[PDB]
RNA sequence: UUUUU
RNA sequence: UUUUUUUUUUUUUUUUUUUUUUUUUUUUUUUUUU
RNA sequence: AAUUAUUAUUAUAAAUAUUAUUUUAAAAAUAUAAAAAUAAAUUAUAACAAUCUAAAUAAAUAAUAAAUUAAAAUAAAAAUUUUAAAAAAAAUUAAAAAAUUAAAAUAGGGCAAGUCCUACUCUCCUUUACAAAGAGAACGUUUAUAUGUAAUUGUACUAUAUUUAUUGAAAUAAUAAAAGG
RNA sequence: AGUUUAAUGUUUAAAUAUUUAACUAGUGAUGGCACAGUUGUUCUAUAUGUACCUAUAAAAAAUAGUAAAAUUAUUUUAAUUAAAUUAAUAAAUAAUUAUUAAACUAAUUUUAUAUUAAUAUUAUGAAAAAUUUUUUUUUUUUUUAAUUUUU
């Protein structure tokens, strides 16, 4: 901060400095200044810069006077308020400076678990990525995105990005003022928020726990290891989750439920790889060739590719709350491939 | 949750190759009865020009007529080839490192720097006992980082891990041809149906469990060996009716130190503990000193 | 931590435990707009 | 501080903060605008702009700058402009020996240069200023008192002030200005308690009813606030106008910028210098080649080693400390400014408040104060100037130089109230502390 | 005394005078030729002649040590010559870069009888530890031969701005 | 000394 | 002092490389921010 | 062994003495101890059974500011809350459970200095010493002399300088004391 | 049936008890004798040397110069309550409360007002920004007594 006060100070730009005349002005709100002078800025991009720092001040004085969106005027002090107009530079400035067709606005409505005026949380099918990787050609979330705008709202935008192979439960927030305050929710949590259920091929150690990883993403696709009990402190960060072991088949598959309180790459899948070396079931990229299926009764023809990744976002608690005074919990049912799976094995799934 | 790297290794190229941008001499610890399993992908296009001491361990059971032409094979490309049967230690692989440098290196600018080595391979096989077997008796008899060999904390006594950044061992001397380490970039877990089997045949990542029974393997090698004689004398050696029709005499008639609890009037044997005897013995080239791979004879 | 909003209670049954946290210049000191049993 | 020098006099009183941002509008005459726009200065500086007023009124005021913010036009030009004002407008007569106003100076390179900037101001017609220091035969060089003088601002060091003043040579009778520069260290025990001493017969002169009422201005300049400062002023005069501008003050400036060299043995702190001095600098007038620079040593025992070993080393190095002699000293820094020898082997005497073209200080010997580094520090970048200080500091000063090092990449106030030089300060810092050895333990070992 | 001479940039020597009053102990009264390497920090690759003044034991030989000294304490290597020869010893150190986050020491010059160390773009702390400051000279030395003056004062600086 | 963002 | 000489330190006459972060894409892409 | 107490104080000798101290008419937890099942002696078993009342006699221990209380709800104090306030309506007795009350400003990471530690080139008072002088030195002793770190120590012309060169070092991995999350 | 460990015991039958747990095969050893605290044994644990290794015994003072803790007497007869701060050649007072004493005038109601000296007493601990509710801690007994209205 220090030196960001720095340039401020070592900044001709055109530091439109603005009189505070007799008669119109002084009195007035500083926000009611910059926002009849400045029409160009939203209101909103004018309460970031003046509460920032990248403010616009007021000088009186041989100071500058930092203000509140309410501070009002001083009696002519000539006191100039000065106003950004080249930010672009050492500063960095900050924010504000096809065609869906049917059984695709339908397809997008058949995954809603829950709406309100805040959110939107759909359910996510297992093999439909999110982000692009085929730039013009992959049906993702974020060109379905223009079909959960129920009642209008201005294009929700995506909060936690789903990966390809995970199914489950998203959370959209139709506002982006709703998505600044729904930050808080994901990134490295202390007590868990959200469940995850997975099927790995193999009786892990303990059925309750901790796992502590720290992975280390070298490009291409390195993704390293605990190398370092405490950390490596430069390109590493930890994933923890608190797994718990539901139920198990006797001892060749487990039905796992992680809470990961970290928001780490596939490590829900890399640290299931080596919680016991038993990875998911159809998880071909970090484990996967102990077989193809790694070998059991399911539909067994392909499977070099066909059984799919058992892992599902199922449980969210969002910060909503609900007529009663309990958090809402959206609960996405599994997809069939983990209800073939379920029933197979004759174990109530819970939805 | 202590694993290693993971990922296809044909992503480790582009930084393997900034690695031998700055060596001199490249190394590679293999297995004889491996010749192209245990080798990096790159091994074609790794190098081409920077002049590489390839080893392979455990030849003394690997088999002979196999072991000529992937011997001449480098040999005619220039980068040379080293067999050994590890019971002469690694001690006279050392020894190579002596000579397979004052012949072949480039004359020293300064009289005393360094032949920067830089090795290779999959850490199971050999390379890393190969490191800390030189690594370890580095901090008793000093050569180089020149302190007082107090600093090292309590309970490492050796670091392969979480530092390994120019980290790297002294092996020589007068001609100090020093090595580095290369953490671990090989057998990538995301392996092949097949090569697991070879792998774990050679002892290599001996692990046999859900992930690849015994069966998976015995299987293998049994079907591998169709040809019955010298290996069925594995089986004679054990009253075996020489030929064994199929997988199933042969695992059972081998069931005189297995078995499990069953009648006085009908035993059910054990199959398993015959299947760990005929799985771990080819390990130890008591069956037959016989290869695995196919030594393409054309350059590929 | 700092404590805010203090309470007078009156009695009970007459107070309507919302004008318990009146008296205090606020948007209290209006009726509950949807009030819980 | 805000949430202190209130339980401190001189302050806890209003800072005159009224910026008045243009000569113009602090009315200082148009015979004195063009005298100043003759000098080069068209803006008024922060610390010129609210005192200026401050003592164009009869305000006593203490300025507080940081370095080479415009002090000495701050204080000088008004005071010029007041006894023009004097002069014409009351007609107060000037008499023989009477000054209208004195002027204060520690050292006797700072005491001329007072006079040069006060020379270029005979636009303020009237006012002839005499400065004096020690020669040959000196005392036989107050003959300037029998001549011509009648110099109404007598710039001098305290003491030889004195000795005209307590043989009867002098009389305060008609002082209308007193004003002192440099006053952090010239009103203390540091240059000889003699500042003090003088506001007293001043201050007791015109409080004395049976001559006419002459309110002495009195006006403090310095660049430094200490805690002798602060009661010798905020307990004795009358209404000290403050100036102090506390968001930038006790700092060393912005374009300047520091470094930093560790130092193991003691006969390593000169190739560290030398490789320093290469940086290859000439000029016209103000085997070995460096830039602008000055060397601050800790003693002039060594600064004169150091100096031959530079000369003979092949280096156009200079030399000024106390000890030397008239003509050496008087040529030995006309050397250095006017181009020639380009390099100043000195000791404390250049940091004390020097100005000239000088942009490299190497502290051969980073200083055990927070004075004696702003001082030295703040002879390098000057009104804007970039400069560049380097330090090398040693294991014996390793403490100080942990936190140089910590106060600069935040920009703090070098603990805004400056201590371990003037007010020598056991309070470390400042108030009724001895600072604890902390703990709320209570395991209280067992064996 | 010698520490003192190694440490003011002088070049020194051992020189063991009344020599021939000794028993004659080579490889006894040798140990003056190990006392100078068992835990001696750098004046150790010292030279330590042999002489008797009666006797003209070698004051003949100690002229040539002298005026070899001298021919070392006044010996400038090419810019070049010692980058190209430092990344080589960068390339095979065991300083693990925690003890010495400086990187790549980026142009060793040799300003006059002791060189300087410009590092690695680091703008950094600048300092190296004294482990990794001997083992520096101890390189030196050995390479050009400067063992004639075994010690030089090795400065160091950041890429300033 | 200079490449890159 | 002592006041004289034409001066004089004057004498005198008692960010990353190199030879912006993060939200668990699969290269190139998203979206928020500074 | 504090005893008329958990006890064959056993160096030795030994082999058909009935050789002379143990209350109680109930129930749970516990405590010892116990038929059946997923070729061996084992399991676990927190399963029957079995042993351990009460009253009578005898009687100790830690603990103790006192209450006029104490059910239950509910807000109010740098505060952590012992109280007080509104609102309630909270009965004796024995027994059994331990939910609450009567036993440390702590655990874990990330940083920096310190003691501990090793290492000597330069530091101080070591003594034990060795050589030197002195006696025609068969030796005993008293002075003058720099050795080892032996080994303990400590080392961040009126002016305008000066009070610090004076042991130097090491992720010294653990301790300590701080801050920071 | 002699050898490095685990539960019960928890003022317990014991100021270490019963069962659990990790290896060596007396032609070389249960005490003979012997060692002792600025130090023995030492199979080198800064373990053990008679139920607290700060070994025990005796005599003594510098040893809370230390948020240490105590410090014996009702019915009374003077007040204040956070204020102070300059290391160092010739500049009127540190401040507090306390004990003991001292003097009314240019200076108005025919009002009001605790000033001075001597001695006793110096540790009750802020970091940033901004800026040029209220009077209560303390009452001799009888009365007396002016600050109240809902959404
Ligand atoms: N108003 C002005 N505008 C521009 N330049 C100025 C002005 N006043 C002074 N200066 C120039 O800036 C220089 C620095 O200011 P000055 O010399 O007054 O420093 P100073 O007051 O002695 O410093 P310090 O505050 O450290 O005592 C002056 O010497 C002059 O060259």
């Amino acid at each position: 901060l220090s030196l960001q006060a720095r340039e401020e100070l070592s900044r001709k730009s055109n530091e439109l400095q603005y009189h505070v005349v007799t008669q119109d002005w002084f009195g007035q709100r500083v926000d009611d200044f910059v926002t009849q002078h400045h029409p160009e800025w939203d209101y909103e991009t004018v309460k970031r810069l003046v509460q920032q720092g990248h403010i616009y001040r007021y000088r009186k004085n041989g100071k500058k006077r930092y203000t509140r969106l309410t501070d009002r005027l001083e009696f002519d002090e000539l006191v100039v308020v000065p106003t950004a107009s080249f930010w672009e530079r050492q500063l960095a400035p900050p924010s504000g400076v096809f065609h869906l067709s049917a059984k695709t606005r339908e397809m997008a409505q058949e995954m809603v678990l829950f709406k309100n005026e805040h959110v939107i949380v759909i359910n996510k099918p297992s093999g439909v990525p999110i982000m692009p990787t085929h730039d013009p050609l992959a049906m993702n979330i974020t060109d379905l995105l223009p079909a959960w705008r129920y009642t209008n709202t201005q294009t929700p935008v995506i909060c936690h990005n789903l990966d390809t192979e995970t199914s489950g439960c998203v959370v959209l927030a139709r506002s982006a003022n709703t998505h600044r305050m729904l930050g808080r929710m994901f990134v490295k949590r202390v007590v868990p928020n959200s469940v995850y259920w997975g099927f790995a091929v193999g009786k892990p150690p303990v059925n309750f726990g901790r796992i502590r990883m720290h992975f280390e993403v070298q490009k291409g696709q390195g993704g390293d290891v605990i190398v370092a009990r405490p950390t490596p402190t430069a390109d590493s960060k930890v994933g923890i989750a608190e797994f718990v072991v539901n139920a198990s088949a006797l001892e060749f598959g487990s039905f796992i439920s992680f809470y990961p309180l970290t928001t780490r790459r596939h490590q829900e899948r890399i640290m299931a790889a080596h919680a016991l070396r038993a990875p998911l079931l159809g998880d071909a990229k970090y484990g996967g060739e102990s077989a193809f299926p790694h070998s059991l009764s399911l539909f067994w023809d392909p499977a070099r590719k066909d059984v799919p990744l058992h892992l599902h976002h199922r449980k969210i608690q969002l910060p909503y709350k609900n007529g009663a005074g309990e958090f809402v919990c959206v609960t996405a049912p599994l997809p069939p491939h983990m209800e073939k799976t379920f029933k197979r094995l004759g174990w109530p799934v819970d939805a | 949750g202590a694993a290693w790297y993971l990922g296809h290794m044909q992503s480790a190229a582009n930084m393997l190759a900034d690695k031998v941008k700055d060596a001199d001499f490249i190394l590679e610890i293999r297995d004889a009865r491996l010749p192209f399993t245990t080798e990096n992908p790159n091994i074609r296009k790794l190098t081409a020009g920077k002049p590489r001491l390839i080893i392979f361990n455990k030849a003394e059971l690997s088999n002979e007529d196999s072991n000529r032409a992937i011997q001449e094979y480098y040999e005619r490309n220039g980068a040379f080839a080293l067999f050994t049967s590890a019971r002469r230690c690694w001690r006279d692989v050392v020894e190579a490192v002596q000579r397979f440098t004052t012949h072949i290196l480039p004359p020293l600018p300064y009289k005393t720097v360094a032949h920067v080595g830089l090795v290779v391979g999959m850490p199971n096989v050999g390379k890393s006992t190969l490191i800390n077997s030189l690594r370890l008796a580095h901090e008793y008899q000093f050569h180089r980082e020149d302190f007082r060999r107090s600093r090292s904390p309590e309970t490492v006594s050796i670091t392969p891990g979480t530092t390994r950044g120019m980290k790297l061992v002294p092996l020589s001397k007068d001609p100090p041809v020093v090595l580095y380490d290369t953490p671990g970039l090989t057998l990538p877990g995301c392996f092949t149906k097949e090569s697991g089997l070879k792998l774990a045949a050679c002892g290599i990542i001996p692990t046999n469990d859900v992930s690849l029974p015994q069966g998976m393997v015995a299987r293998y090698i049994y079907d591998i060996l169709v040809a019955s004689g010298s290996s069925e004398h594995m089986a004679e050696c054990l009253h075996l009716p020489r030929v064994p029709i199929s997988f199933d005499d042969c695992v059972a008639m081998i069931c005189e130190r297995s078995g499990t609890s069953g009648q006085t009037e009908m035993g059910n044997l054990d199959p398993v503990r015959a299947h760990r005897f005929f799985v771990h013995d080819f390990i130890m080239g008591n069956l037959g000193k016989i290869t695995l791979d196919v030594l393409p004879r054309r350059l590929l | 931590a700092a404590a805010a909003a203090a309470a007078a209670a009156a009695a009970a049954a007459a107070a309507a435990a919302a004008a318990a946290a009146a008296a205090a210049a606020a948007a209290a000191a209006a009726a509950a707009a949807a009030a819980a049993a | 501080s805000p949430a202190r020098t209130a339980q401190s006099p001189l302050l806890a009183k209003p800072v005159k903060t009224k910026v008045v941002d243009n000569f113009a509008d602090m009315l200082v005459t148009p015979a004195l605008q063009e005298a100043l726009a003759d000098m080069g200065v068209s803006t008024p500086s922060p610390i010129q702009q609210t005192a200026i007023e401050a003592v164009l009124q009869r305000k006593n005021t203490v300025i507080a700058a940081p370095h080479g913010e415009g002090k000495t036009l701050a204080y000088l030009l008004p005071l010029y402009q007041n006894m023009e004002k004097d002069r014409d407008v009351y007609k107060i007569p000037l008499r023989e020996r009477r000054p209208r106003m004195i002027l204060l100076a520690p050292t006797k390179e700072l005491v001329e240069q007072l006079q040069t900037v006060c020379a270029r101001l005979d636009a303020a017609t009237g006012l002839t200023s005499v400065c004096f220091t020690s020669r040959k035969r000196s005392k036989y060089h107050l003959s300037r008192m029998l001549k011509n003088t009648m110099a109404d601002v007598l710039v001098m060091d305290p003491k030889l002030i004195l000795r005209l003043l307590r043989t009867r040579r002098l009389f305060i009778e008609d002082l209308r200005y007193f004003a002192v520069d440099e006053a952090d260290a010239m009103m203390s025990s540091l240059h000889d308690h003699d500042a003090v001493q003088l506001l007293m017969k001043v201050q007791k002169r015109n409080q004395f009813k049976y001559l006419w009422p002459v309110q002495t201005q009195y006006v403090f300049v310095t660049a430094y606030m200490t805690r002798k400062l602060e009661y010798i002023v905020g307990r004795k005069i009358s209404d000290p106008v403050t100036c102090m501008f506390r968001q930038l003050m006790h700092r060393p400036q912005a374009r300047l910028r520091h470094r930093f060299y560790a130092i193991r043995r003691e006969p390593e702190k000169f190739t560290v210098l030398m490789h320093l001095l290469r940086k290859n600098g000439h000029v016209p007038l103000p085997f070995a080649e460096g830039r602008r620079t000055i060397i601050f040593f800790r003693n002039i025992d060594a600064t004169t080693a150091v100096f031959h070993q530079l000369r003979s080393a092949g280096f156009a190095v200079s030399l000024l400390h106390a000890s030397l002699p008239y003509k050496v000293r008087k040529e030995m820094y006309a050397d250095f400014a006017s181009g020639r020898t380009n390099i100043l082997c000195a000791t404390d005497v250049a940091a004390r408040g020097l100005d000239l073209h000088v942009d490299m200080v190497i502290n051969f010997d980073v200083p055990t104060n927070a004075l004696a580094y702003l001082s030295r520090s703040g002879r390098t970048a000057r009104m804007g100037r970039e400069g560049q200080v380097l330090n090398l500091y040693n294991k014996h000063q390793g403490v100080i130089v942990s936190a140089i090092k910590a106060f600069l990449k935040d920009n703090l106030p070098m603990e805004g109230l400056t201590n371990r030089k003037a007010d020598m300060m056991q309070p470390r810092y400042a108030e009724w502390r001895t600072h604890k050895i902390n703990a709320l333990a209570r395991s209280y070992v067992s064996l | 005394i010698l520490h003192k001479v190694a440490q003011e940039g002088r070049p020194f020597v051992l020189c063991a005078n009344k020599w021939d009053a000794v028993l004659d102990q080579s490889a006894t009264a040798e140990a003056i030729d190990f006392k100078i390497k068992r835990q001696v920090q750098e004046v150790k690759y010292s030279n330590a002649v042999v002489v008797s003044a009666h006797t003209g034991m070698n004051l003949t030989l100690l002229m040539d040590q002298v005026l070899e000294l001298y021919d070392t304490w006044n010996k400038r290597v090419r810019r070049s010559e010692l980058t190209k020869f430092w990344r080589k010893l960068e390339k095979s150190v065991i300083i693990p870069y925690h003890v010495a986050r400086v990187g790549r020491i980026t142009q060793i010059s040799t300003r006059p009888p002791t060189f300087l160390l410009q590092l690695q773009t680091k703008k950094e702390e600048s300092q190296l530890p004294k482990a990794l400051q001997e083992m520096m000279k101890n390189a030196i030395t050995e390479e050009f031969g400067f063992r004639g003056v075994p010690l030089r004062l090795v400065q160091e600086v950041k890429d300033s701005n």
